[PDB]
């Protein structure tokens, strides 16, 4: 479907609300809150950092290979010619 | 040839996240570009205003203007005479043609200063370093007689001589003509040059932060206040079982 | 003026020979100054002690900007 | 938890939108007068003896 | 007497669009980008309408006329900055639009996919045309580089290269073109949009989870009008920090200076949100070859959705998959950071690793290890 009325099927499904002015906006957001906000970071923690470390070690390396590139060489004129 | 050597990063009094230019600075670092800045280096975008509510005074501004000569249009038989120079007029240029400033400048031709600051990276770092930094060759490297060696130089080789020195001019202020002293109005007088805006610019974000301050929560929580009916409903499945 | 020297004299100086008597500032200062001894003798070298001086200058240049602002104005 | 003074400013100003409208009008005209001298007084605070207002005195009818 | 706005012709539209369309109630912070796009599109027309005011396309008086504004015209230097750094702020948005997609299966939608690409493809035009605008040192050589690369072509190049420039190189003809093009484009951009929006609303917006949400839709007024009511203020947030602070970081000096024509900058790179694709062009050996990678490459956004072999939408139950996707955007982060350095040995290697390993992902890793997937839950 397209428009509300003539969607999906469905039967025995019962929902509960109450009205905005009747509950808290910031519920529990210290005893519940802050815990389910650290239970997301660990469960995608090591899925994302380990490409992003990788990725400073290349630019590390990739900024300090340059520099020595541009380094004098003890080689240079080793023949005092 | 090498690497460029990276200037350091200089305290200055407006690098502060809200700090404002010193204007007294400002006006010493023009009194200085007036004697030896202006004898060979342009500044194309800047007239004898904006200094009003800046610096100088609108009388002083008039005083300072009428200073110079000034060309100006065709008369009765359409030949072209000098004023005296006013406000809306720019500041003179050292030459009419860049061939005319090469040929006087050994072939270097020196750029204008409007916006020298923001085009040169490291900002007036670089420049208070630039005219710090004169040394002597080291051994081994030889350069044209015209050529003088400053390692900041990209080409360690620039044409300009060394601008300034101790007592090279006596500042309204009584302040000592220390070259370092010198050196340090002239570049916040550039960085003025460059970002007029400066003050204005931070007045604006100091009071967007503050705002910000206050509505970002405001937000928040009516975003809140209407999600809540979502946020807690509860669900049931009563199958008939 | 009572002194043309003595009264001009640029705070820049002073922090600058006051900050060349630290490990890095002197280290660095023999290990140009052996660069330089070696162009004098070597006769068709076409080497330059450059690259030696930025580090010097580089180390020079970081202490002074913590302590030259305090003794201006 | 001041829910008398919250009770009147309702039943007084908000229970009708017309009420709710005029008074944001006075509220935000009243504000940014305060915000603004603030927030000068404010920069000026910490950039005193800098700005050219604070040194005008010194060149000005001088 | 029923609603009005279902029966006002224009109210129809209005509401089936905004008001009343059922959207998914589980859709997370990445479907509001869609909607900053078009503001931040807004926004850019408004400032760029103001700045044409005043500016004057002519290779002497284009500098002038833009220094002009920033300093004597009223408030003309915040307009500029919120003109140029809406720009950057355009582009963020516009590649979380895409990295969307792509983790959660919305390329799916064919003909809704399809229209996206041709909305980059112009946005990226009218960018790049914008920057030659300023005619700056960095903006002239920029044009000249990235027009020659069209000499290329087996044999029409050189012909239709000259044809561009109005000329034999890059003047003032050049430059009002492009003012008009500029002005132009971003207005057929915004007429697609709706193109966009409307091949959409056909079939309706995806959730996260990647199953669908008729069972749980909701009025899209109130709660996404607020939600993106947010968004819209953090993105004023980050815009206005940008601008009222350090308006130049993400700039590039040297842009400050007239452009001379008898004058190469040692280091030419373009702007930051380019730099991936320089890198990939700048790697291929062979000239023609390079513009042939440049190309095959923007057009892999076009094949995703053949190569999409797994059995599940959105890679949210698909762990391998997360890793790969991790990586190809650490990939992009190492071409963007290669393209702003010098040519040498090493960033021309990793340069050249980046690429391959680029294209080889999109194309081998991704549907074998899809393959793998589904095998492991025994489909
Ligand atoms: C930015 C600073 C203001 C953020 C306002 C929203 C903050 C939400 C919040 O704190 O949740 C309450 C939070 C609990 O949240 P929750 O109820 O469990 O889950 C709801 C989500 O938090 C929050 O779910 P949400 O639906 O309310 O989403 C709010 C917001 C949350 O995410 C963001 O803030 C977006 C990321 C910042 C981008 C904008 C930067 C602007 C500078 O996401 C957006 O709406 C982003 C819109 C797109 C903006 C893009 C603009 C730039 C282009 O309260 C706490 O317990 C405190 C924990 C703090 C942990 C911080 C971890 C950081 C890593
Ligand atoms: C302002 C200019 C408004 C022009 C309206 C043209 C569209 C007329 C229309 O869709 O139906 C009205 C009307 C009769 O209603 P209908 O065809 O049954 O469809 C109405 C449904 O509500 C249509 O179902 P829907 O509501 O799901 O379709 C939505 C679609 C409606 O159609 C469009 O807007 C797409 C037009 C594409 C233009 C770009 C094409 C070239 C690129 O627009 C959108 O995708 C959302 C746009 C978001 C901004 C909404 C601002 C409203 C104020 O169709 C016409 O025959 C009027 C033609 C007007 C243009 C003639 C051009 C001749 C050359
Ligand atoms: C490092 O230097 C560089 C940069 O930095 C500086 C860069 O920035 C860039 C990037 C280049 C930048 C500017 C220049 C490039 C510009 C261009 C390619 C484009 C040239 C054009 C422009 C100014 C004009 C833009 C054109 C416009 C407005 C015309 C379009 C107008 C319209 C209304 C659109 C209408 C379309 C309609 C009706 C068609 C409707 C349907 C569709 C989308 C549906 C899709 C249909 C299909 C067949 C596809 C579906 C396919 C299916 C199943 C098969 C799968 C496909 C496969 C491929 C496998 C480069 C290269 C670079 O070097
Ligand atoms: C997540 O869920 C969501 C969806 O999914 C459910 C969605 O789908 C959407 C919808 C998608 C979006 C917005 C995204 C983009 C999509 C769109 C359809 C819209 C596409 C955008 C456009 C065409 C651009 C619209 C316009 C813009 C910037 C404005 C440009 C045009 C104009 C008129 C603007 C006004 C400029 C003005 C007035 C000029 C300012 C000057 C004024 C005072 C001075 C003006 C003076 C004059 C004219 C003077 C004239 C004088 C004359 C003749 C002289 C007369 C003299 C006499 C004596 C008579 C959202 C938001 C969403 O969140
Ligand atoms: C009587 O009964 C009837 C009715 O009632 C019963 C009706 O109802 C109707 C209903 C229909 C109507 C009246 C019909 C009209 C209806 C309307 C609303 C009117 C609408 C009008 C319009 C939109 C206007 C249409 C025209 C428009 C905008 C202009 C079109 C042209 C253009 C944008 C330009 C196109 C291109 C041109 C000339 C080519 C020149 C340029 C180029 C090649 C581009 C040069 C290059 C660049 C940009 C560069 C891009 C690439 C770059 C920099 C780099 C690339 C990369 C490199 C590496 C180099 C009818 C007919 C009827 O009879
Ligand atoms: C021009 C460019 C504008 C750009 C704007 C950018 C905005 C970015 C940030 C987005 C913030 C989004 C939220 C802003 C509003 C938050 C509150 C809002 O959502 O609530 C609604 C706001 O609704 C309105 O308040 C309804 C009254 C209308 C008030 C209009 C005030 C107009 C003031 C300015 C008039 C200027 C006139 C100029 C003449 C020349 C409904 O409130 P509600 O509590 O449910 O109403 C109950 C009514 N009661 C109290 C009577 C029971
Ligand atoms: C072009 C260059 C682009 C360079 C930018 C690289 C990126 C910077 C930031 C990348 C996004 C960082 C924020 C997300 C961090 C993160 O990992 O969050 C975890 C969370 C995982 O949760 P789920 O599995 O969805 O389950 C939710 C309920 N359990 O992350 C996500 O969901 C991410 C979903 C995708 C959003 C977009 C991610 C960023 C993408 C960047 C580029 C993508 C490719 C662009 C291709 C076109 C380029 C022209
Ligand atoms: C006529 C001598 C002369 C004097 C004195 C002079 N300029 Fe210059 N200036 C030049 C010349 C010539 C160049 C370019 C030399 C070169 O490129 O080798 C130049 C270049 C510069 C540059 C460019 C540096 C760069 O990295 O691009 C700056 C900045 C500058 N001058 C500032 C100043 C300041 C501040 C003063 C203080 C009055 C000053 N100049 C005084 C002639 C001069
Ligand atoms: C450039 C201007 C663009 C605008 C203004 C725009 C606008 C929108 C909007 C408003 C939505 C719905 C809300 C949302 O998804 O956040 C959407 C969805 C979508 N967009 Fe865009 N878009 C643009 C470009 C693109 C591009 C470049 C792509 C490339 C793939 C793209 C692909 C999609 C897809 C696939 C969807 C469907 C989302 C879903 O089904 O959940 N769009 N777009
Ligand atoms: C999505 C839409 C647009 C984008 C992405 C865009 C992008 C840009 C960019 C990146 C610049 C370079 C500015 C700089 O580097 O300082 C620019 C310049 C400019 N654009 Fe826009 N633009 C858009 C729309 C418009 C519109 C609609 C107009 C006029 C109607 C316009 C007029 C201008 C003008 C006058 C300049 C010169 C400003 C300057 O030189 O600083 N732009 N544009």
């Amino acid at each position: 479907g397209r428009e509300f009325g003539n969607l999906t099927r469905m039967r025995h499904v019962i929902s509960y609300s109450l009205s905005p002015f009747e509950q808290r906006a910031y519920p529990h957001v210290f005893t519940k809150g802050i815990p389910n906000v650290l239970r997301r970071i660990r469960e995608s923690f090591f899925r994302v950092v380990p490409q992003f470390v990788v990725f400073y070690l290349i630019y590390t390396w990739g900024t300090e290979e340059f520099e020595r590139s541009k380094r004098k060489n003890p080689a240079a004129y080793e023949n005092d010619k | 040839s090498d690497l460029e050597l990276h200037p350091p990063s200089y305290p200055w009094s407006h690098r502060g996240l809200l700090s404002s230019l010193d204007h007294t600075s400002i006006r010493r670092g023009f009194q200085v570009y007036k004697q030896v800045c202006a004898s060979c280096h342009s500044m194309d975008f800047v007239a004898y205003r904006h200094l009003v509510g800046v610096c100088y005074t609108e009388d002083e501004a008039k005083e300072l203007a009428a200073e110079v000569e000034v060309q100006d249009g065709p008369n009765e038989d359409g030949e072209m005479f000098m004023r005296p120079g006013k406000l809306f007029d720019y500041f003179p240029k050292p030459y009419p043609n860049s061939e005319a400033a090469r040929a006087a400048n050994n072939g270097a031709l020196p750029p204008d200063l409007s916006y020298i600051v923001r085009a040169r990276h490291g900002g007036e770092d670089y420049v208070f370093s630039l005219l710090t930094g004169y040394c002597e060759p080291p051994t081994g490297v030889s350069l044209r007689e015209g050529l003088y060696f400053n390692p900041y130089f990209p080409g360690q080789a620039i044409a300009m001589a060394p601008p300034i020195y101790t007592d090279v001019l006596e500042f309204d202020d009584g302040t000592p003509a220390t070259m370092s002293q010198i050196a340090k109005d002239v570049c916040t007088f550039l960085r003025w040059a460059s970002e007029p805006e400066h003050d204005h610019r931070k007045r604006m974000g100091l009071k967007m932060l503050m705002m910000m301050a206050l509505l970002v929560p405001l937000v928040y929580t009516i975003k809140r206040h209407k999600w809540s009916v979502l946020k807690s409903r509860k669900l049931a499945y009563r199958p008939p079982k | 003026e009572e002194e043309e020297e003595e009264e001009l004299v640029d705070p820049l100086t002073t922090v600058r020979e006051q900050c060349e008597q630290l490990e890095k500032c002197v280290k660095a200062r023999e290990r140009l100054e052996l660069c330089d001894e070696r162009v004098s003798s070597r006769s068709h070298t076409e080497e330059d002690c450059t690259e030696e001086l930025f580090d010097f200058l580089h180390a020079r240049d970081h202490c002074v900007a913590h302590k030259l602002f305090n003794n201006l104005k | 938890a001041a829910a008398t003074l919250t009770s009147k400013l309702y039943s007084l100003l908000f229970r009708r939108t017309s009420t709710f409208a005029l008074t944001i009008i006075v509220g935000v005209m009243f504000f940014e007068r305060a915000f603004d001298q603030g927030a000068d007084a404010i920069y000026d605070h910490i950039n005193e003896g800098k700005l050219w207002k604070h040194i005008k005195h010194k060149y000005e009818n001088k | 007497m029923t609603p009005m706005r279902k029966t006002n012709p224009l109210m129809k539209l209005i509401n089936h669009s905004f008001i009343d369309l059922p959207t998914p109630s589980n859709i997370s912070a990445w479907w509001n980008f869609g909607s900053l796009l078009g503001a931040c599109l807004i926004l850019q027309i408004t400032t760029g309408l103001f700045l044409a005011m005043h500016y004057s396309p002519d290779a002497s008086t284009a500098f002038s006329s833009i220094a002009h504004i920033t300093r004597d015209v009223n408030y003309g230097w915040i307009i500029r900055y919120l003109h140029a750094n809406g720009a950057s702020m355009f582009f963020i948005c516009l590649f979380l639009h895409i990295g969307r997609g792509l983790y959660y299966g919305s390329f799916l939608y064919s003909e809704t996919w399809n229209i996206g690409i041709i909305l980059l493809l112009a946005t990226m035009a009218t960018a790049f045309m914008g920057y030659v605008l300023p005619w700056g040192q960095m903006s002239f050589w920029g044009a000249t580089v990235i027009t020659n690369l069209l000499s290329a072509i087996p044999y029409i190049g050189t012909d239709l290269v000259q044809w561009i420039w109005g000329g034999y190189s890059v003047d003032s003809p050049t430059l009002t073109r492009f003012f008009t093009f500029h002005f132009i484009l971003p207005f057929i951009i915004a007429a697609l949009a709706t193109l966009h929006l409307l091949f959409l609303h056909e079939t309706g917006s995806n959730n996260p989870l990647g199953i669908t949400s008729h069972s749980d839709k909701i009025t899209f007024h109130p709660y996404y009008t607020i939600k993106d009511a947010l968004g819209l203020l953090l993105f004023l947030l980050s815009l206005m920090t940008l601008t009222l602070f350090s308006p130049d970081l993400l700039g590039d000096p040297d842009n400050y200076t007239l452009a001379n024509p008898l004058n190469t900058p040692p280091h030419i790179k373009p702007e930051w949100y380019f730099l991936f694709a320089y890198t990939i062009l700048r790697s291929v050996p062979n000239k023609l070859g390079g513009v042939l990678a440049l190309l095959l490459s923007i057009l892999i956004l076009a094949m995703i959705p053949i190569l999409h072999m797994s059995k599940q939408q959105s890679m949210m139950f698909r762990p391998l998959s997360q890793s790969l996707y991790w990586l190809l955007a650490a990939d992009l982060l190492i071409l963007t950071w290669i393209g702003g350095q010098p040519v040498s040995y090493p960033f021309t290697i990793i340069g050249q690793v980046a690429s391959v390993l680029y294209f080889t992902t999109i194309l081998i890793l991704m549907p074998t290890i899809s393959l793998i997937e589904n095998k492991m839950l025994k489909w």
